[PDB]
């Protein structure tokens, strides 16, 4: 047995240290543990995409809850903070909804105001003055 | 309520219907398509005027390709690599 | 994975940039072998950069020894008493100098998962939300179907 | 609810919102007034939950619970 | 909401060009400007190469037109001169 | 703001009772309002595991 | 033109009439004068600010921490003036910009505390029945900032 | 058999209703196209994958400037359902060497050679 592998304990414990919190003989026996630990690492690397996706639908749920509380909806709040060139993202808005609700009150009121201006400026088509908050900022 | 073979292959298939989503999506791709049809209609040079207007730039670009193919040859070999490797027995006295 | 690994919230050590910044690394212990091949690059660092490094940032005290029991090494000790021990086995001078600045650049806190990318301790100014922030009051505090 | 005073500064590159905190009026306020199975029914109906939340659980499950977890904020 | 952005001449994606990508994110408290961001260096260089190509193409187009006018005028000079003697 | 830790948390998470008259109404608009309020989807504190749902009394 | 009041004549959302621009600019002048006269006298408490740093916006209160997934090429402890402030709020007013508040109005300053690696992040690919199995470990660079000042100028 | 498709000539002869709607002038036609790819070439025949590589449009939603000559017109016409063609407008002059660093492409198709970002 001119040279046989002596360094094998350490392969097995590379793999078995990521399996100690498992259930059943997958926490202790190597063939079973190999399968499940590879399966664990694969789930980790697809769960990065699912973590970003989960975070954004949680933000949409919270902002919807706060703006449904202030009369608006989610589309009215977002698609009217767009039209004022207010570029907050969802994370900021959901944090504002929880921790600073007079500022969310201000945002929901501004969004509804700009909504009614963006219809009443669009209800009287033809030449008029434009609305107050329908005035854009050009960058040149 | 079963579809006989596989759902979307065969003689008998599960029916698929057109949402207003699908009609709107297809109609707006048609609008983009139509503007493309418009702008491909006013060509600047006529087909005789372009004959040769950039032969020089194509020939120089191909000479770059051609001389980029032939300038291929093994790398230079130096001494300092060899003796740089004598350094792997180096110490402090 | 992350379910397997410990996890900690984000922190400083002791309000580390509020009043003044404190260089959080105390010690380093290079242990470079005289006649040893694995410490080759480490020895070059000691002749080349470690005086410049020790003069660049004086908050650290630096010990250069000979003959470790296993592997040439840096022993970084921080002001929360943590020890990070890195092996500089078979490394060139570039990699060692980046690792030593890596050690200086950090705080003693572990390199386990940080649960949040942010840490506020006074999070809320206009008052945190409770179900009675925006709800309107009644008259005489009555509830629905309350007679008088 | 919303009672805020919204404005632009004159140039129109900011939006200033004025929102004071409105206190609750005094009139809108009241004066202060001065076995094991049947166990799980009584607790469930006290706390409005299903029975399953109060059934105990194994040593193995109680042995994965972290008892020095990180706090924050 | 990026159809409204396209109508107004803003970009559909506000993280494209705008103040929120092409201003610098930070500066020293003393007032010294930052090193330029490596994304912004990359994007300015993309913009460089694009404008270089537009200039090259425009020169090739109009040089082709002028060369065709020269071919026609020299042909007509030869037409008028071969109708002599 | 400026509550103590336990009362600020107690104010935030503790549950509310909502009456909801059901006369002449369809059972699905009642169900849609009541389902949103039973899950906790009317709170900006909403998390799936938070167990933040409220009480609904449909008469 | 006149329509009797039936079910579907006037749509169910409420009718609000936009005020004329003259008294509305009078109103805006009154509001801006109130808010600026608060700012000149310090009638506010502590401030928060939504700030568009590295690629994503943070809600930043003074005296706190922000972890940023890149190496910022700044020596440790070094002060920074976080430009691109895009909301600044207090207990009794806010100021949001379109999209950015001016640099002449809000100063937000931070420091760089620490410049770490992250934890090792495992990237495993696996395709089955195909002997396809790859593993990578990525340690990302991270820098932690501490935000010191949110100071507001009364230039409205 | 599905094959290549000759598009009839009459499709690319615009009417005056076009010239009112779009902003073109049939007299004095424009310099260059800005072409965007908006539709992947997967699930498309190999000749359209070839022409997308030849036009340099590989990355979706990336503008590419192409000459308004007939030859580029023919390559574009085969792949006109994958792309978007806008005229390259020049409001000012084309960028001289001085400002050719400090340029911009505007979404309306036009290239403005002075890149500011300040309030006006």
């Amino acid at each position: 047995l001119r040279n046989r592998v002596t360094d094998r304990y350490f392969r097995i414990q590379e793999v078995l240290k990521h399996a100690r919190h498992f259930r059943g003989r997958k926490n202790r026996c190597y063939r079973l543990a190999v399968r499940t630990v590879i399966r664990a690492f694969v789930k980790c690397t697809k769960a990065r995409y699912l973590k970003k996706k989960n975070m954004r639908t949680l933000w949409i749920n919270r902002i919807t809850a706060a703006s449904q509380e202030h009369g608006l909806k989610y589309p009215a709040l977002i698609g009217n903070l767009v039209k004022c060139q207010v570029e907050l993202n969802r994370k900021v808005l959901a944090d504002l909804a929880i921790y600073e609700p007079k500022t969310f009150k201000s945002l929901a009121a501004l969004a509804s105001r700009r909504r009614h201006e963006g219809f009443a400026a669009a209800l009287g088509d033809g030449k008029e003055p434009e609305g107050i908050f329908s005035r854009v900022v050009q960058y040149h | 309520g079963r579809i006989p073979g596989r759902q979307w292959i065969g003689k008998h298939r599960r029916p698929r219907f057109v949402s207003l989503r699908a009609k709107q999506n297809m109609i707006r791709r048609l609008e983009i398509e139509a503007e493309n049809h418009y702008w491909l209609s006013m060509p600047y040079m006529t087909r005789e005027q372009e004959r040769g207007h950039a032969a020089v730039r194509r020939r120089e670009a191909f000479e770059a390709i051609k001389a980029a193919a032939t300038s291929k040859f093994p790398p230079h070999r130096f001494i300092a690599d060899q003796l740089d490797h004598l350094n792997v027995t180096k110490k402090w006295s | 994975t992350a379910r397997g690994t410990p996890s900690r919230f984000l922190a400083s050590v002791l309000h580390n940039g509020l009043g003044r910044y404190v260089q959080q690394l105390q010690r380093l212990s290079f242990s470079v072998s005289r006649d040893g091949a694995s410490s080759r690059g480490a020895r070059e660092f000691v002749e080349r950069e470690v005086i410049d490094f020790a003069r660049r940032n004086p908050g650290v005290v630096i010990y250069v020894n000979s003959r470790p029991c296993c592997v040439p090494r840096v022993v970084a000790e921080y002001l929360n008493g943590a020890v990070r021990e890195e092996s500089i086995h078979c490394k060139s001078v570039e990699e060692i100098s980046t690792l030593v600045q890596k050690l200086a650049d950090q705080s003693g806190l572990d390199v386990i998962r940080i649960r949040k990318p942010f840490h506020t301790d006074n999070p809320s100014i206009q008052g945190q939300w409770h179900p009675f922030t925006n709800k309107p009051t009644t008259f005489r505090g009555l509830r629905p179907r309350e007679v008088q | 609810n919303c009672n805020v005073e919204l404005a632009l500064t004159s140039d129109g590159r900011t939006i200033v919102c004025y929102h004071p905190s409105v206190d609750i009026p005094y009139e809108h306020t009241k004066p202060i007034p001065r076995e094991e199975g049947p166990m799980i029914e009584q607790l469930s109906k006290m706390f409005f939950t299903t029975k399953h939340r109060w059934y105990p659980h194994g040593r193995y499950h109680r042995c994965r619970k972290n008892l020095n977890p990180p706090k924050d904020r | 909401g990026g159809q409204w952005r396209l109508q107004q001449g803003l970009a559909a994606n506000p993280s494209g060009y705008g103040p929120l990508t092409e201003l610098p994110d930070w500066s020293y408290a003393d007032g010294r400007p930052a090193p330029p961001m490596k994304g912004q260096l990359r994007r300015k260089a993309e913009r460089e190469t694009f404008a270089r190509r537009v200039v090259l193409l425009s020169q090739e187009m109009d040089a082709g037109l002028q060369a065709w006018q020269l071919r026609q005028q020299k042909l007509q000079e030869e037409q008028r001169k071969q109708e002599n003697a | 703001s400026s509550f103590s830790r336990a009362p600020q948390q107690w104010a935030t998470f503790a549950r509310i009772w909502y009456l909801l008259d059901g006369k002449m109404q369809p059972p699905g608009k009642l169900a849609a309002m009541a389902s949103i309020r039973l899950q906790g989807l009317h709170k900006p504190v909403y998390h799936a595991l938070s167990d933040c749902g409220d009480h609904v009394v449909i008469m | 033109g006149y329509v009797p009041k039936t079910s579907l004549s006037s749509p169910p959302w409420p009718e609000v009439v936009l005020p004329d621009p003259v008294e509305e600019t009078r109103h805006h002048a009154e509001v801006v004068k109130k808010v600026n006269e608060m700012i000149v006298t310090g009638q506010y408490g502590r401030l928060f600010a939504v700030v568009h740093f590295a690629s994503r916006q943070w809600k930043v209160t003074s005296e706190d921490l922000i972890l940023i997934g890149n190496e910022l090429d700044l020596a440790c402890g070094e002060r920074i003036r976080l430009e691109k402030v895009l909301l600044v709020g207090a207990d009794n007013f806010t100021l949001l910009g379109k999209p950015l508040l001016g640099k002449d109005l809000v100063r937000v300053e931070a420091t760089v505390i620490e410049k770490t690696e992250s934890w090792p992040r495992i990237i495993m690919r696996f395709r089955k029945r195909k002997n396809f199995k790859k593993k990578r470990i990525v340690t990302t660079p991270q820098t932690v900032l501490r935000i010191n000042s949110i100071e507001i100028a009364p230039c409205l | 058999k599905f094959t290549r498709s000759r598009i009839p000539e009459k499709v690319f002869q615009a009417s005056p209703e076009d010239h009112e709607k779009y902003g073109g002038d049939p007299q004095n036609p424009h310099k260059l196209h800005i072409v965007t790819r908006i539709k992947s070439t997967r699930r498309r025949p190999y000749w359209e994958k070839d022409i997308i590589k030849m036009l340099g449009l590989e990355k979706a939603h990336t503008p590419q400037v192409h000459k308004n000559i007939p030859s580029v017109n023919a390559k574009l016409k085969v792949v006109k359902h994958l792309i978007r063609i806008k005229p390259l407008k020049l409001p000012q002059g084309l960028p001289a060497e001085e400002n050719m660093s400090n340029t911009c492409l505007k979404s309306t198709g036009e290239l403005v050679v002075q890149w500011h970002l300040k309030p006006v």
